[PDB]
């Protein structure tokens, strides 16, 4: 899947999990972003622990309806930076991680 | 070969004591690169006679000679860290961070009033989980590019130790090991030795927290023997000698 923005909007990001097996249970949602290729952490969402923003992102990013099943954000005021591979993964037990991809394209205006 | 077989599911088991988890912390990983001025680091070896066996990184410590030492001097705590690195040529991946504080010198290693979760690479914790201890590493069928070198870092009431692991797959992948997503894509970075010393690798942006040992081994042996892996009940120490 891929996305497309130009510098200065916001952008939403789409993370869910369907359908969650029975049996499955759910611990967190993750955004990360791919460089050469090379994760970074971009904000964790745990149901039990509250939501965590990292840096570069703190003020731009922000969980729309955070929950065991959605890790959906809001990327405001894209940058040319932002440009990149983002990777949404939910922690399981007793399966382990599942994830879901989106390229992601700034424009200039 | 080459089948799922089943496996009665693992229940999720409770913490084996009472502490408080710390969620959400960050903090620079220290170089695992000493001074070159310093004796080498211990060397053991790690190898696997096939390909889905489970090879453990194991090297007593005597931590409990450390913690006998902290009731000598009446301390009432200490504090530990535990860490580990892939080494390559002029760089390092984290692969592992842990924190323990407030713990108590007259119990076991780990008896700790709070903890982190263990931040993990996620690549290395689909495979891979520490021992019963947690002082080593279990790792389940490791596909070949898992070979090189391993540093464990243990940080005890203020003692640093370092040992290094190599870890030898001659008989190849294991026809279910775990090779990554896309591409190709397995560790984390390799950061140069710089990066640590600036404070740059900061945990909580490039690694995962993720289940304590006793959740985590229960994922990875569920997953090892649905593919008809064979835990063993112990392994043995890591040897100070190359493999014939
Ligand atoms: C353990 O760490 C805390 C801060 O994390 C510090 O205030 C305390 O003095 C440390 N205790 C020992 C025994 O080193």
């Amino acid at each position: 899947d891929s996305m497309y923005g130009f510098i200065g909007t916001d952008v939403v990001l789409h993370c869910s999990f369907a359908n969650p097996l029975p049996g499955v249970k759910i611990t967190q949602v993750t955004w990360q972003k791919a460089t050469n290729g090379s994760k970074q952490n971009v904000a964790i969402y745990n149901p039990a622990m509250g939501v965590s923003v990292l840096a570069p992102y703190r003020e731009r990013v922000e969980f729309l309806r955070p929950s065991f099943t959605d890790g959906t954000i809001r990327l405001s005021r894209l940058e040319l930076e932002d440009e990149g591979v983002y990777i949404c993964e939910f922690a399981t037990f007793p399966a382990g991680n599942r994830e879901s991809q989106l390229n992601l394209t700034v424009m200039a205006k | 070969p080459r089948v799922t077989v089943y496996v009665d599911p693992p229940a999720y088991p409770m913490p084996r004591y009472n502490y408080t988890e710390r969620w959400h912390t960050t903090g620079p990983i220290p170089s695992p690169f000493a001074d070159g001025r310093e004796q080498p680091v211990e060397v053991r070896y790690a190898t696997s006679a096939a390909a889905c066996d489970m090879l453990a990184l194991i090297a007593d410590p005597q931590v409990g000679r450390t913690l006998w030492e902290a009731v000598r001097r009446h301390a009432r705590a200490y504090n530990a860290t535990v860490i580990w690195y892939k080494i390559e040529s002029g760089c390092a991946r984290p692969l592992y961070y842990m924190e323990y504080t407030e713990c108590e010198p007259r119990k076991h290693f780990g008896y700790c009033r709070y903890r982190t979760p263990p931040f993990w690479d996620s690549f290395l914790a689909g495979f891979a989980y520490p021992t019963d201890d947690e002082l080593g590493l279990i790792m389940a069928a490791p596909a070949r590019l898992v070979e090189g070198q391993y540093r464990r870092a243990l940080y005890i009431d203020g003692t640093v130790a370092y040992t290094d692991f190599m870890v030898s797959l001659p008989a190849g992948d294991c026809w279910f090991s775990k090779l990554g997503a896309a591409r190709g894509y397995t560790f984390g970075a390799c950061f140069p030795a710089r990066d640590y010393e600036q404070k740059k690798v900061l945990r909580l942006t490039y690694l995962t927290q993720y289940y304590p040992q006793e959740a985590h081994k229960a994922i990875v042996d569920y997953w090892f023997m649905r593919h008809g892996g064979v835990v063993p009940p112990y392994f043995e120490e890591s040897k100070g000698y190359e493999p014939p």
